[PDB]
């Protein structure tokens, strides 16, 4: 389903794209953060999970991430953390592994970024 | 056999839905011949262990001994009641939120908000007293109750318990900065707790939600790096002014204890 918009309508997944984008500036912007590139801008872990307290209504103790990580191994704990929260929020288990979005896989992310946006589209 | 049975769940009388939310479901309902509240908890895998977790962690609740704390009446276990839950009584007035903030029909005066603030201070200062502490989310104008004489009540209902997320905040505008940012374990709860007393008495002068503008997450995060603190209200006297710094001084340690607050607020009533 997904994966038709991804491989075979490259402007279409360009046009999911720039939803993304749109998307994700409108929450990340309120912490005077701004995301220019999905290929990369989320692999870290740390904009899921304060995107994910944007979108749901809480704010994240900086002592439950990390909010600079400094290991390939603290980006995967991030990444884990907000598929936790994901979870919290009432999404199913997210199908990529925490790995793929520390390395930038841009399926994985963009699989991860939709559900999101599927969900909280309105979200103000 | 076990020390408790708790509160049969068979026994509540289920009267009407108050909200729902991520944390579960709040009803109206009738227990023993008791007006109460039932909250019904949402928890994403339940098990075994956070079940036992549980039912070790609610009878420390139960604290009928003083008179500005709203005990938990008592909770059901799961098994066998189809999901954790706790009860108080019914506080016809609701939250201190819901009266300064919500209150359609009357405007509690500044002698009523003085006395707020000393029940509050009083329970504190009581429930400061206990070893260990018990742990709670949060002091903040939804985890207190105004009772039916008026009474202001910090509820025991907001207890945290071991399997709680500590990862996602709800009321952040009431939280010390320091444990917006360090594990409870490495901060001064006692302190800290000092701190949402303080924003308790700005929100009582102003009759304002602090932060009300903003998301709780722009809320934290402002808060804890780019240093926004409530705005000291103009046209107070200074007395006032002096006890809400004091309480919200940005050195935990030299925030005063609740027991030395309380004949500070004693002295402020009208009688
Ligand atoms: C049982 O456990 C929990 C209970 C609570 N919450 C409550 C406790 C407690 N404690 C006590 N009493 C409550 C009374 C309530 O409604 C009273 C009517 C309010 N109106 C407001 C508007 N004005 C104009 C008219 C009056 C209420 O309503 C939702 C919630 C209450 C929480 Cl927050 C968490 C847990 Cl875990």
């Amino acid at each position: 389903a997904f994966d038709t918009l991804f491989d075979h309508a490259p402007d279409k997944l360009n046009v999911v794209k720039k939803t993304l984008i749109t998307f994700v500036n409108k929450h990340l912007n309120k912490l005077n953060l701004e995301v220019t590139e999905l290929e990369t801008q989320f692999a870290d872990g740390v904009y899921l999970v304060l995107l994910m307290g944007l979108l749901e209504g809480y704010f994240v103790p900086l002592h439950s991430f990390f909010l600079t990580p400094d290991s390939f191994e603290q980006k995967v704990l991030n990444v884990s953390f907000a598929f936790e929260l994901m979870q919290d929020g009432g999404l199913e288990k997210p199908k990529p592994r925490p790995e793929d979005i520390v390395n930038c896989d841009l399926k994985s992310t963009l699989r991860v970024l939709y559900n999101l946006f599927t969900k909280y589209r309105n979200v103000e | 056999m076990n020390k408790h049975s708790g509160i049969d769940f068979k026994q509540l009388n289920f009267l009407t839905k108050l909200n729902e939310n991520h944390s579960g479901e709040l009803w109206k309902g009738r227990w023993q011949g008791n007006d109460i509240v039932v909250k019904v908890l949402k928890v994403r895998d339940w098990s075994t262990r956070k079940s036992r977790d549980f039912n070790e962690e609610c009878p420390r609740l139960r604290i009928f001994s003083h008179p500005n704390v709203l005990p938990v009446l008592g909770a059901c276990q799961s098994p066998p009641a189809p999901h954790p839950t706790l009860i108080t009584h019914w506080m016809p007035y609701g939250s201190l939120y819901n009266v300064l903030h919500e209150g359609t029909n009357f405007v509690v005066d500044q002698s009523q908000a003085v006395k707020f603030a000393l029940d509050m201070a009083r329970g504190m200062a009581f429930l400061h007293t206990l070893e260990p502490l018990i742990p709670r989310h949060a002091l903040n104008s939804r985890s207190v109750m105004i009772d039916e004489d008026m009474t202001a009540r910090i509820s025991m209902a907001d207890v945290k318990f071991s399997f709680q997320s500590p990862g996602r905040m709800y009321a952040p505008a009431w939280v010390a900065p320091e444990a917006l940012q360090k594990k409870p374990e490495d901060t001064n709860r006692r302190s800290a707790d000092m701190w949402s007393f303080a924003v308790l008495l700005w929100e009582l002068v102003t009759r304002e939600v602090p932060f009300a503008d903003l998301s709780n997450m722009e809320i934290g995060m402002k808060v804890a790096l780019e240093g926004l603190r409530p705005t000291i209200p103009p046209g107070i006297s200074p007395h006032v002014s002096k006890l809400m710094k004091i309480c919200m001084n940005e050195d935990p340690a030299k925030r005063p204890k609740f027991d030395m607050i309380v004949p500070i607020l004693e002295k402020m009533q009208d009688k």
